């Protein structure tokens, strides 16, 4: 047997950290974010929120190997605006859309329905 | 003279032989890299080529 | 504004040569109203609905940003300089691979054909007035198509 | 089990060095199976990609310089063609010709009828794919192939 314990798919390891940031040297003003113990559910959404932002030149993510829980996000922005701030803002923005979605949903359920609970 | 010898080498008259160093592909690279214009006059003296 | 390599208003002779025809991309066969220049060109018919009866304006340019070069590539959506005609309905970017006429004869070098490639969408022009502008060069040339007139 | 034998394997037997076989001076390995059908399907002249799909593919490439090429169609909307994205993969300036020879086009006389871009012919220059679908004839283990020219 060689199969990992299935919980090891999502629990962070005690010697690891959740995100890691490394600069790219091929082009000016760019970054590489490492997200550990995460999957397409997270990776794909953050890609779409960043591409919505018009200051972002490039955004993409790739899961380096399927057996290996980790994703990388490359983002590149204009010199006038740090790429890190776009990422933080992109999450907060996303957090805001989901919060509004949750409030509208509960209220929509609250609409003249019965057996709602 | 080389042409006459070469007919004796290949009496069946095939044009396809195995050789090192693809000369057409190298020449083709020279045109592509030096950006040689096919229309503009070349800057090359033939005796330099022969030597 | 870009230094104009070629400029004309074209009429469509046919949309399906050989007739074989395909999706998204379609091969136009055209003729310039000067009746001294010929054109064969692919266009993305899915996003630019052409018609057989349509009369097109075609322009060819060596640049977009006023006069200086653009060989940077990297399309840069962040630019906002009104240097581009951008006024045209259909624009393509591409490279020239062949150009191509009889020159063997006495003084020949008369009547000329250019082959252009816009990322795998092919183009062919015949002329003699474009003799100063056609070059087998790196990715640089732009096709701007507009209006389809009236 | 030693540094001498590890050196001898790394230098002599290692797989990027077993590529063009002396068994018949053509590559031993070229693109196979499912990818090969997907490369055919991908290089066709009708394939177009939005800014998002190109960025995603660029992200999977390895030696990518980091400069998104200008899309072959700027207007009415950004579009990259298939051949174009493929040109980022082809090394520094590898350059083939011909190798169109699938069923398509014609059994030798049709293309001479002036070359009406019948789209089969596979032309590449300065390491940039100019036209035409890729297949077993270009990428396969055939003597004249693209993989042969890279090596």
């Amino acid at each position: 047997m060689n199969a990992p314990p299935a919980f090891e798919s999502f629990l962070l390891f005690e010697g690891e950290k959740k995100i890691t940031i490394n600069k790219d040297t091929k082009v000016p003003n760019a970054c590489l974010f490492t997200i550990n113990k995460e999957d397409h559910t997270l990776g794909n959404i953050i890609k779409s929120q960043l591409l919505k932002d018009p200051q972002v030149l490039f955004a993409g993510y790739k899961v380096p190997h399927p057996l290996e829980h980790k994703i990388i996000i490359r983002v590149q922005t204009t010199p006038d605006y740090s790429p890190q701030e776009a990422f933080t803002n992109a999450i907060t923005d996303l957090i805001s859309e989901l919060s509004l979605l949750e409030e509208r949903f509960r209220v929509a359920i609250k609409d003249k329905q019965e057996g709602i609970e | 003279e080389d042409r006459e010898v070469l007919r004796v080498i290949f009496p069946t008259g095939d044009s396809k032989v195995v050789l090192p160093c693809n000369l057409l592909r190298m020449i083709w690279n020279a045109q592509k890299i030096f950006h040689i214009n096919p229309r503009l006059p070349s800057d090359l003296h033939p005796i330099k080529v022969v030597e | 504004m870009a230094g104009i390599l070629f400029e004309d208003i074209f009429d469509v002779k046919d949309i399906d040569p050989e007739g074989k025809k395909f999706d998204r991309v379609s091969r136009l066969h055209c003729e310039s109203e000067s009746f001294k220049m010929d054109l064969i060109l692919d266009v993305n018919i899915q996003i630019y609905p052409v018609d057989l009866g349509d009369k097109f304006r075609l322009v060819i340019a060596s640049t977009l940003y006023e006069d200086g070069t653009l060989d940077d590539g990297e399309y840069n959506p962040t630019d906002d300089r009104p240097s581009r005609a951008d006024q045209f309905e259909y624009v393509m970017y591409g490279k020239v691979y062949r150009i191509e006429g009889d020159e063997t004869s006495t003084e020949a070098a008369t009547r000329l054909s250019a082959y252009v490639s816009y990322g795998g969408l092919l183009m062919r022009l015949q002329g003699d007035a474009n003799n100063l502008h056609g070059f087998e060069v790196d990715s640089r040339v732009y096709l701007l198509m507009k209006k389809l007139a009236f | 089990q030693s540094l001498e034998t590890r050196a001898e394997i790394q230098e002599l037997a290692m797989v990027p060095r077993m590529i063009v076989t002396p068994q018949s001076n053509r590559p031993v390995m070229g693109i196979v199976q499912d990818t090969l059908t997907a490369v055919r399907k991908f290089t066709k002249r009708d394939v177009f990609l939005e800014r998002g799909e190109v960025m995603n593919l660029l992200m999977f490439l390895s030696t990518w310089d980091g400069k998104v090429p200008q899309p072959a169609i700027l207007k009415p909307r950004p579009l990259w063609t298939g051949k174009q994205i493929f040109s980022l993969i082809i090394p520094g300036h590898i350059n083939c010709i011909r190798t169109h020879s699938t069923h398509p086009d014609d059994e030798d006389s049709g293309p001479y009828k002036h070359i009406s871009p019948g789209d089969t012919k596979v032309v590449v220059e300065n390491g940039e794919l100019i036209m035409g679908i890729l297949c077993k004839k270009s990428l396969g283990t055939s003597a004249g192939s693209l993989v042969h020219i890279s090596y």
